RNA sequence: UGACUGCGAGACAGACACGUCGAGCAGGUACGAAAGUAGGUCUUAGUGAUCCGGUGGUUCUGUAUGGAAGGGCCAUCGCUC
RNA sequence: UAGUGGCGAGCGAACGGGGAUUAGCCCUUAAGCUUCAUUGAUUUUAGCGGAACGCUCUGGAAAGUGCGGCCAUAGUGGGUGAUAGCCCCGUACGCGAAAGGAUCUUUGAAGUGAAAUCGAGUAGGACGGAGCACGAGAAACUUUGUCUGAACAUGGGGGGACCAUCCUCCAAGGCUAAAUACUACUGACUGACCGAUAGUGAACCAGUACCGUGAGGGAAAGGCGAAAAGAACCCCGGAGAGGGGAGUGAAAUAGAACCUGAAACCGUAUGCGUACAAGCAGUGGGAGCCUACUUGUUAGGUGACUGCGUACCUUUUGUAUAAUGGGUCAGCGACUUAUAUUCAGUGGCAAGCUUAACCGUAUAGGGUAGGCGUAGCGAAAGCGAGUCUUAAUAGGGCGUUU
């Protein structure tokens, strides 16, 4: 199909990437397995097991009137253990490769769609300085957008670093969250031709 | 961990594309006042029936 | 699309079932496991195979055959792989090359399933009497 | 990821106490009697919106058989004679004739006594 | 010497494991002149799974190779278990 | 999986393959390692600088409202009288060591490795054990408590009983980094971790109080306010306790047992009911009275009188049961998680599908070793859309038309 460039006139593109079908429950799956993915995971609670004391009988079985007690540790009492004391665990699920290709292509096709994708030919700035990508950013009319180039400036890195909604990637950091979140995707035609190297 | 299959079963039921197969009882060291055709009925292997299928395919770690 | 607006397909994913959470749930007081007995009981299951004492299955059956150690390095590959080789050379090492086989793989007979694409040689594998004629029809030949 | 269960709890139990309003003692002060007093009402006003029924119309039978032997006629007579002189006028109303307009009802007891004999 | 060898359509019975009946086909017989009959006994009890070990066969396997051992397969023996 | 196993419950390889690391040196005496010099590099133990905001409204107080700016390699940090990129401390970034520690290095010196000089009470064997996944098994191999006991490369060990042939190695002398394990300790960063019955037993002067002869066991207990501005003074009272004013404060029913301030439980006030009346205490009907406006087809409170009506849980054939459990309230308290797996649903790809470890300016991409599938039958050799049984190409079993 044809992806309109803001400076120089409209390329064609693949229609397999940037024309197919929204899968919107494969794209809910990659951002879910996405989000799974980012988890510290890191935490814990004592079982009756961990928690300190409570290796003797509280009192004799029979005879003292009181329920039967075998720890002071017990989770049925103040101070015990946690029944089912969380231990620190995984939640990254599995995505197969063609699964996150198909999402990439879905979430792409859709941000076509949506005029949310804006394609220029290039995006360099010259030096490390915000005050210079918000004006460049400005005549470009993008507030809250995802700065997509094939490879990271380190000049564009810094410059972007403090400003506060936006965000530059290379192709492979392009995450089916990033892409959904902002407001606009900005993409060089570097990118787009990235882009359908890996998804094509 | 893995789930470890029962030897004993492992070495009475072989899965073959149809069920698991099986020799048959009774035919080990009582065999002179065993008729024949008994004998040779109780010959060969044999498909395992439906209401052992599933008790056989949990001792076996195939479910 | 947006993070807000984003749904699996209905029946994709359902709620896990929480026993003991009251009446209307209806699996309240017990969690569906009925009233008394091991099957009830915390740890509670029974041994796989276990009859209730009688002698299993397991046991009344004898055991038969033994384990061929012979038959743990050969593979039968189809006549509708041989196409998938690379080099019209039907090989040991190409047919692992080509991931038809495995590594462990030392001797490779070829059956009649399917038909043979391109004419390809047979080098040190053997093959049916359908295989063959399936072969030598397509063009191929065979090497010892 | 730990969920405290005080405000809801306080709330449900709330709610229940709220319905044991003017109940006797524990009744309407303490959860674990408030709740089976509760739920002890309302069965009771289940069942009884069925006996409410039964009861008014106990009630209109007797006033129609008051009502129509001032007339001369037995209940079970007057019935019969209201069905053979096609009247539909139900117990409800003609309990309500009985009492408050005497008149009518009257007539409606001759159009019975007539239809009879 | 049919108290045969391979089987076996189809059933009965039955939680399973077991169990029962069996026309017919092939091989090889016995009796009868022959059609035929015979896969035990008028029928229904006389029995014991698996494991393990023993004996007779076997074109199966045989831890470098050839053998062998050992294992498998078929037949069969050892429980008032 | 092979195997092992009262062949029960269980135990459980290796070959081969993919990776991480990589390194070999000597007994005709080395690679290394240690120590002491020594040449340079870093690093650590204090620190320094560090941008850019005003007016206005509400308000006790502005950081919040409205308007208009500026910094950003510094914008989701902590505070400041409510929510701050620009108020403070910081942050990005750039500098910094008189002195000590440490790590890499360049040379040098000894020391060691070092057993000397190629391995004899050794290999092998018998008995009894142990280990090898292997429980005596047909039991190889390692090891040794007892007892024995070689050969010398034309020799010896192993290849899972054992023999022959072949292959492969050279034991009875040594040293050797990396990849690997762990964290009491120090620092930074982080969390779909807790937030005072939680989280450490311990947020608080906690391994304390207390209990125990002792080993040992083992608590409870956080919050005024922005700021003590913590209430001068007067009055009652015992020169009390505690209050009433005054004052402070935005707020004192924020007054120090102090944020909020629930429930049980205990009171005071008002309204109605209640001393001829029998029981799960309600529910249906229902008069009167009281209150309030909407002034009677209304709302609220009470409720005479009357129909019906023996709590709940559990456990049971069956419970008002005189069976069980609960004095009440508040808080806590029980189907979890990991790894293998089957079925279903819903997706990706499709005669293919998928990777594991691992690599990877790292949720991408690579890695396709492996697993499942595309062929079955047979105990198996094997044959193969067939195969097994069998004398049988006959019957029959399983398989093949997806
Ligand atoms: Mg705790
Ligand atoms: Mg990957
Ligand atoms: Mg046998
Ligand atoms: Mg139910
Ligand atoms: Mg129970
Ligand atoms: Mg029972
Ligand atoms: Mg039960
Ligand atoms: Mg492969
Ligand atoms: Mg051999
Ligand atoms: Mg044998
Ligand atoms: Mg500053
Ligand atoms: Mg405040
Ligand atoms: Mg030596
Ligand atoms: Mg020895
Ligand atoms: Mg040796
Ligand atoms: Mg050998
Ligand atoms: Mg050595
Ligand atoms: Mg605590
Ligand atoms: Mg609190
Ligand atoms: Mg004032
Ligand atoms: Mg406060
Ligand atoms: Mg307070
Ligand atoms: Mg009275
Ligand atoms: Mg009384
Ligand atoms: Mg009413
Ligand atoms: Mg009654
Ligand atoms: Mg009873
Ligand atoms: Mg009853
Ligand atoms: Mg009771
Ligand atoms: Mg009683
Ligand atoms: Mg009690």
């Amino acid at each position: 199909m044809q992806l309109n460039v803001n400076g120089a006139q409209a390329i064609e593109v693949s229609e397999r990437t940037f024309g197919g079908e929204f899968n919107e429950t494969l794209v809910h799956q990659a951002v879910v397995a996405y989000m799974a993915g980012g988890r510290q995971g890191s935490k814990a609670q004592k079982t009756r097991s961990e928690v300190s004391g409570g290796g003797k009988k509280p009192w004799r079985q029979k005879g003292t009137g009181r329920a039967r007690a075998g720890t002071i540790r017990s989770p049925i009492w103040r101070g015990g253990g946690t029944t089912f004391a969380a231990k620190p665990r995984s939640h990254e699920q599995k995505l197969n490769k063609k699964m996150y290709r198909a999402a990439l292509r879905s979430i792409l096709a859709e941000l076509v769609r949506l005029d949310r994708l804006v394609v220029v030919a290039d995006f360099a700035v010259d030096a490390p300085k915000t005050k210079g990508l918000v004006a460049k950013l400005d005549t470009l009319g993008l507030k809250d957008v995802l700065i997509v180039t094939d490879g990271v400036d380190e000049n564009l890195y810094l410059a972007a670093r403090n400003l506060a909604h936006v965000d530059v990637r290379d192709v492979q950091g392009s995450d089916p969250v990033s892409l959904i979140a902002y407001d606009k995707v900005l993409v060089t035609v570097s990118a787009v031709k990235k882009f359908e190297e890996l998804l094509g | 961990p893995k789930m470890k299959t029962k030897s004993g079963a492992a070495k009475r039921f072989k899965k073959t594309a149809g069920g698991l197969k099986h020799k048959h009882a009774f035919k080990s060291h009582i065999l002179t006042k065993m008729t024949t055709k008994r004998k040779r009925q109780l010959r060969g292997t044999s498909m395992l029936n439906k209401s052992d299928v599933a008790r056989v395919e949990r001792s076996l770690r195939l479910r | 699309m947006q993070l807000n607006d984003l749904r699996s397909a209905p029946g994709a994913r359902r709620e896990k079932h929480r026993p003991g959470r009251g009446i209307g749930s209806g699996l309240g007081k017990t969690g569906g496991r009925g009233h008394k007995g091991l099957t009830s009981r915390s740890g509670g299951k029974v041994a796989p195979g276990f009859e209730g004492g009688q002698q299993p299955l397991h046991r009344r059956l004898p055991k038969f055959g033994f384990v061929s150690l012979k038959a743990m390095d050969r593979a039968e590959v189809r006549t509708s792989e041989l196409a998938k080789v690379e080099g019209d050379v039907v090989s040991l090492q190409t047919l692992k090359d080509a991931n038809l086989i495995n590594q462990h793989v030392q001797r490779v007979k070829v059956m009649l399933s399917g038909e043979v694409g391109r004419a390809v040689t047979l080098k040190g594998i053997a093959a049916t009497k359908g295989a063959r004629a399936a072969i030598e029809a397509a063009g191929g030949k065979f090497e010892d | 990821a730990r969920v405290k269960r005080g405000v809801i709890a306080r709330r449900r139990h709330k709610k229940i106490l709220k319905l044991a309003k003017g109940y006797y003692g524990a009744r309407s002060r303490v959860f674990r009697v408030a709740k089976q007093a509760v739920i002890k009402a309302g069965q009771y006003a289940y069942r009884d919106r069925r006996q409410r029924k039964r009861q008014f119309r106990a009630l209109w039978i007797a006033r129609i058989n008051a009502g129509a032997r001032q007339n001369g006629l037995s209940y079970s007579r007057l019935i019969a004679g209201l069905k053979k002189a096609a009247i539909e006028i139900d117990r409800k109303v003609l309990a309500d004739l009985a009492v408050n307009e005497k008149a009518a009802f009257t007539a409606i007891v001759e159009k019975a006594k007539a239809s009879l004999a």
